[PDB]
RNA sequence: CGCACGGAGGCGAAGAACCACAGAUUUCCGAAUGAGAAUCUCUAACAAUUGCUUCGCGCAAUGAGGAACCCCGAGAACUGAAACAUCUCAGUAUCGGGAGGAACAGAAAACGCAACGUGAUGUCGUUAGUAACCGCGAGUGAACGCGAUACAGCCCAAAC
RNA sequence: AGCUUUACUGCAGGCUGUCGCUGAG
């Protein structure tokens, strides 16, 4: 039978309808008054969290992170630029707001590592995403098979190297065929052309 | 650890203080206070320290002018070492 | 609160909670939203319990409307950790379900009614 | 030379502390002499007084004091 | 100018580095070593700080 | 008994010098961490941010460095076009953040010699200066496949 | 190269319509 979860999920198909709608109209208010990075004890979307790797266990943390909405906050040129490069208004960053969030969060928790993250809505000027982090040093995790992998040294600062999932996706690594000539095995190895 | 007294500062001027004011001059470690310098001396030499003046020398060392009590005699002390 | 459409009088609550402990020894109960949920689905639900202090609310929003289209009666508990203790758990429980009470039927039977009556 | 390791080990935690303070005082007077244009020296010794002290200390460490 | 205990130490070292290459080193090295390639006059030169 | 071949003296048959591994010691400033400070100073210290928590700094994490290599972001201009704006120089120079001894990638919502076919991924050779782009100017420029190298496949979420 | 302008081309900035935040009669 439908897992209880399947409802939480199906409810977020349309965060702007029914109960979840009013729920959002309410939370965002307490949210717009919280900080940039707020550790929360329980995921607002259990289905997603668990799905992405969550687990009500020790060494597993969650936090909501808001990021301004819109294009890059860029400063106009203070020196000679050809027309092509005189833009300001329409320039956008190559790292999606979600990745911006995963980083702001990971930096708040220096000892932890980013496991995954998911969206939780957006008002008129900001977006919130919840980030799942892991204490790679807690024995409760060092012994959990479905997670101990994230303890490896080579996993250190993974979000800043784009190893997160939202990272690999934002890196054009989705497709394994046509279209990913300049993305795999790395953007930098392809002379940054993707 | 570091020792409080390095050695006797022996020079003409130091002699005077010794032969005239019952004063013994020492080259001590720069982290040593007057009181520390005081004790250390009353010990390694067995005497009564009345007063001690210090000065950080242009040699990177701290000089200490120590005056003994009227009982003890500077000349008599310094003589043995 | 968003899924709560009626308040259960403090005392009425006690009765429900009492019937639960006895049902946890005379018959069967379901602890945890997932199990509760499948009961209401597999019809094997007599009376289900839902806490009023749950965050996120998503976890439970579906109970009411789901039950209300399966006949299965349901009552509200104010504290999440009493429901847990009642079900027989050390920890608290968001919502639980009574699967075939036991020496608690009359009570339950009436609670089911008592609530219907409370609209 | 005029002091050995085994001999330093055949001492008691109280005998080394004893021997130690001895040398230091000897060393200190050696230096005092030098400071006063000392001549009746034997340089190869003021050098030893330092090594010996090192040894006694190295041992106070090993032997647990 | 008022100096600090640290400054005073550095100056002291500097004054000391500013000395001849001991007479004996000359012989010990068959005179391959004579010049103090680090002579610093107070007027003619400038000490750091 | 360094370079360093002087003088005085000393150490070594209790096996020194010398070499290898292991250990002891290892001042102050320094990520610099009790607080301040041009390497010193003032009256117990994981400062700061975190995780677990006996909710007590009790147990832990982070910080900084490194020849370049690596990964993720920011991103020129001289120049070429015989001017110059798109284009080019070039995702180069340079900047921000971070890992390792290598990184990144990786077990198909692939390919598409269209098949009764191939079978994770890097890389090397070739495919090819081909297809594709472009004041269709100057210039720019892959991939599938093929031959090699080395090969290696698995774990959750959910249903119960 | 600096400077100017009703030179060419653009880029900030200002005003304005529209969408999202955004709901009740
Ligand atoms: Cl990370
Ligand atoms: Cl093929
Ligand atoms: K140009
Ligand atoms: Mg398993
Ligand atoms: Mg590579
Ligand atoms: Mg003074
Ligand atoms: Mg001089
Ligand atoms: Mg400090
Ligand atoms: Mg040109
Ligand atoms: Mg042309
Ligand atoms: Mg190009
Ligand atoms: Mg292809
Ligand atoms: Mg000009
Ligand atoms: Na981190
Ligand atoms: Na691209
Ligand atoms: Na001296
Ligand atoms: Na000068
Ligand atoms: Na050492
Ligand atoms: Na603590
Ligand atoms: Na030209
Ligand atoms: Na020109
Ligand atoms: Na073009
Ligand atoms: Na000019």
């Amino acid at each position: 039978a439908r897992s209880a979860y399947s409802y939480i999920r199906d409810a977020w198909e349309n965060p702007g309808d029914g109960q979840l709608a009013e729920l959002q109209w309410q939370r965002q208010q307490e949210w717009r008054n919280e900080g940039a990075v707020e550790r929360i004890e329980r995921p607002t979307r259990l289905d997603k969290a668990r799905s992405q790797g969550y687990k009500a266990k020790q060494g597993v943390i969650v936090a909501r992170v808001s990021v301004r909405k819109g294009s890059a906050r860029k400063r106009r040129h203070k020196a000679g630029r050809r027309s092509k490069r005189q833009g300001v208004t329409r320039i956008t960053r190559r790292k999606d707001i979600q990745r911006v969030a995963e980083e702001r969060a990971s930096r708040t928790f220096p000892n932890l590592r980013v496991l995954n993250s998911y969206s939780v809505g957006q008002d008129g000027r900001q977006k919130w995403h919840e980030v799942i982090l892991i204490d790679p040093n807690h024995p409760a995790i060092q012994n959990d098979d479905d997670l101990s992998w994230i303890c490896a040294d080579d996993q250190a600062d993974r979000v800043f190297r784009g190893l997160t999932g939202a990272g690999r996706r934002n890196r054009g690594l989705s497709g394994k065929g046509k279209g990913s000539e300049k993305t795999r095995p790395s953007l930098r190895s392809n002379g940054g052309k993707g | 650890s570091w020792d409080v007294i390095k050695h006797p500062h022996v020079t003409e001027k130091a002699m005077n203080d010794m032969d005239f004011q019952n004063k013994l001059q020492f080259a001590v470690d720069d982290r040593a206070s007057k009181g520390e310098v005081a004790d250390a001396v009353e010990e390694q030499y067995d005497v009564t320290v009345e007063q001690v003046n210090t000065q950080n020398t242009m040699d990177g060392e701290k000089k200490a002018v120590v005056r003994l009590s009227e009982d003890d005699d500077a000349q008599e002390v310094a003589s043995r070492i | 609160p968003v899924y709560v459409d009626f308040d259960v009088p403090a005392d009425l609550e006690d009765d429900a909670l009492e019937a639960l402990e006895v049902a946890r020894d005379t018959g069967a109960v379901k602890k945890g939203t997932n199990e509760t949920t499948k009961s209401i689905e597999r019809g094997s639900a007599e009376l289900v319990f839902v806490a009023e202090d749950v965050q996120p609310e998503e976890i439970v929003m579906h109970i009411p409307e789901l039950a209300d289209e399966k006949g299965v009666p349901f009552i509200f508990v104010e504290q999440q950790d009493d429901l847990g203790h009642a079900a027989g758990l050390e920890v608290g429980s968001a919502a639980a379900a009574v699967t075939d009470a036991g020496e608690a039927d009359a009570d339950v039977e009436d609670i089911a009614d008592k609530v219907e009556e409370l609209r | 030379t005029v002091l050995h390791v085994q001999e330093i080990r055949d001492m008691t935690p109280a005998e080394r502390e004893a021997e130690l303070d001895d040398l230091k005082t000897e060393l200190l007077n050696a230096r005092a002499v030098q400071a006063a244009g000392g001549a009746p020296e034997n340089p190869g010794r003021i050098k030893e007084l330092r090594k010996a002290i090192a040894r006694i200390k190295t041992i106070q460490g090993e032997e647990g004091d | 100018g008022k100096k600090s205990k640290a400054t005073k130490k550095r100056l002291a070292k500097l004054d000391n580095q500013n000395s001849r290459v001991p007479a004996w080193v000359m012989l010990k090295t068959d005179r391959e070593v004579q010049r103090n390639h680090k002579r610093r006059h107070w007027r003619r030169n400038d000490t750091d700080e």
